[PDB]
């Protein structure tokens, strides 16, 4: 029943600073130490520091002194981490977690994590392109989502009906712009006989595009 | 001096097999109170780390017997008696006493029979060419092991520029890997050539898989 809910995704510009929160419930907030962990994309976890909400006591990893500032608000059962002088190196997911004693001695409960992107590039809708085969029992179609920023983006095929045989690849950095692609395999008797459509939803720019895969020749 | 080193970097094990994850500290990590706070955590793709083992050998409420933690002083080991498909992800050892430190992590990949990829190539979409760009996409889906090589060829010559690849996490259902390689050129350079090729060399063959298309067809 103990659960830690963390604030939402954040986009910040170099030199700026952001403040995130970790709302705790399920235990006596002031009795346990709350820890913070960083994780650069495609990287391992890294301990940042900890705070004892009970009396605002803190400890930081030398690497994070002056970078991270931890605080807690007893009344709201909320822990906060403020990162300042942001750079690309701070772009990552940040987790909060409670260190339990007794039943267990470790970090048993974690937050869902807060994502932080440091960049001086503005929101850009993605251009969605159909990938139809040029000229087998199954056939592969595709969808190219190019030049958007920042993450993330939602891609489904046929509003979601087509689920299996789909492979939406990780977004790659295209010079301050993200790029990903999605493939889907279906029966030859299904396509082109029946049209297939990819849906692309870019949150950041509140954009929703539907692209039909039209055959060629 | 605080370093928590893990080995191997990546551990391939077929279902039901035994798995041994090592973690060495550079100094004795026993607390002055006599206890040794070494913990193990597991994190699957896009999820918050989970607690498996605390105090070296103690299992957390909800973790099956198949998981074992042993060791002392400067060496600790995590054993998975009968690896399931649901066990893949990254394992991290963590030293919980002052100056908490995570190990680098050991990716647990599930071994399955070698499977050649399914390559598909796609020419630029009329919409993109209209934009002035020209992306040629090539999908290499559901293959194993991951170690794969993709080489692009425009009229026989190899091209390394404007090539971006992205890989999927080992599929939890079939344990295969998929990759998407994208060769990007402007429309003008795209239309000054004719044959575009995507080549994949994989452990499953000598004769690489080649998929091309002629602009003039």
């Amino acid at each position: 029943e103990v659960q830690l809910q963390q604030s939402g995704t954040v986009l910040a510009r170099p030199g700026a600073s952001v403040k995130m929160s970790c709302k705790a419930s399920g235990y006596t907030f002031t009795n346990y130490w709350m820890h913070w962990i960083k994780q650069r994309p495609g990287q391992g976890l890294e301990w940042i520091g900890t705070i004892y909400p009970g009396n605002s006591d803190t400890t930081y990893s030398q690497k994070f002194k002056g970078k991270a500032k931890l605080t807690a608000v007893t009344s709201t059962s909320t822990a906060y981490m403020e990162l300042s002088s942001l750079t690309n190196e701070d772009s990552a997911v940040y987790y909060c977690s409670r260190r339990n004693y007794g039943s267990s001695y470790a970090m048993d409960y974690w937050g869902q994590g807060t994502s932080v992107t440091v960049s001086s590039a503005k929101t850009t809708p993605p251009s969605v392109y159909p990938l139809a085969p040029g000229s087998n029992s199954m056939v592969t179609l595709g969808c190219l989502v190019k030049g958007y920023f920042p993450e993330p983006v939602t891609v489904t095929w046929n509003s979601g009906s087509l689920s299996s045989g789909v492979h939406t690849f990780p977004a790659v950095l295209q010079s301050d712009l993200y790029t990903l692609s999605s493939s889907v395999t279906v029966p030859s008797s299904t396509w082109p006989s029946e049209t297939v459509t990819c849906n692309v939803a870019h949150p950041a720019s509140s954009t929703k595009v539907d692209k039909k895969i039209v055959p060629r020749d | 001096d605080v370093l928590m080193t893990q080995t191997p970097l990546s551990l391939p094990v077929s279902l039901g097999d035994q798995a041994s994850i090592s973690c060495r500290s550079s100094q004795n990590i026993v607390h002055s109170n006599g206890y040794t706070y070494l913990e193990w955590y597991l994190q699957k793709p896009g999820q918050s780390p989970k607690l498996l083992i605390y105090t070296v050998s103690n299992r957390f409420s909800g973790v099956p017997d198949r998981f074992s933690g042993s060791g002392s002083g400067t060496d600790f080991t995590l054993k998975i008696s009968r690896v399931e498909a649901e066990d893949l992800g990254v394992y991290y050892c963590f030293r919980g006493s002052h100056v908490p430190t995570f190990g680098g992590g050991t990716k647990l990949e599930i071994k399955r029979a070698d499977a050649a990829p399914t390559v598909s190539i796609f020419p630029p979409s009329s919409e993109q060419l209209t934009s002035g760009g020209a992306s040629v996409v090539c999908f290499l889906n559901n293959f194993y092991p991951k170690d794969i090589n993709v080489k692009w060829k425009i009229d026989g010559s190899e091209r390394q520029n404007g090539v971006l690849n992205s890989w999927t996490d080992q599929d939890s259902k079939d344990s295969t890997y998929s990759m998407s390689s994208t060769l990007t050129l402007t429309k003008d350079e795209y239309e000054r050539h004719n044959s575009y090729t995507c080549e994949a060399t994989h452990k499953t063959s000598t004769s690489p898989i080649v998929k091309s298309f002629n602009r003039n067809e």
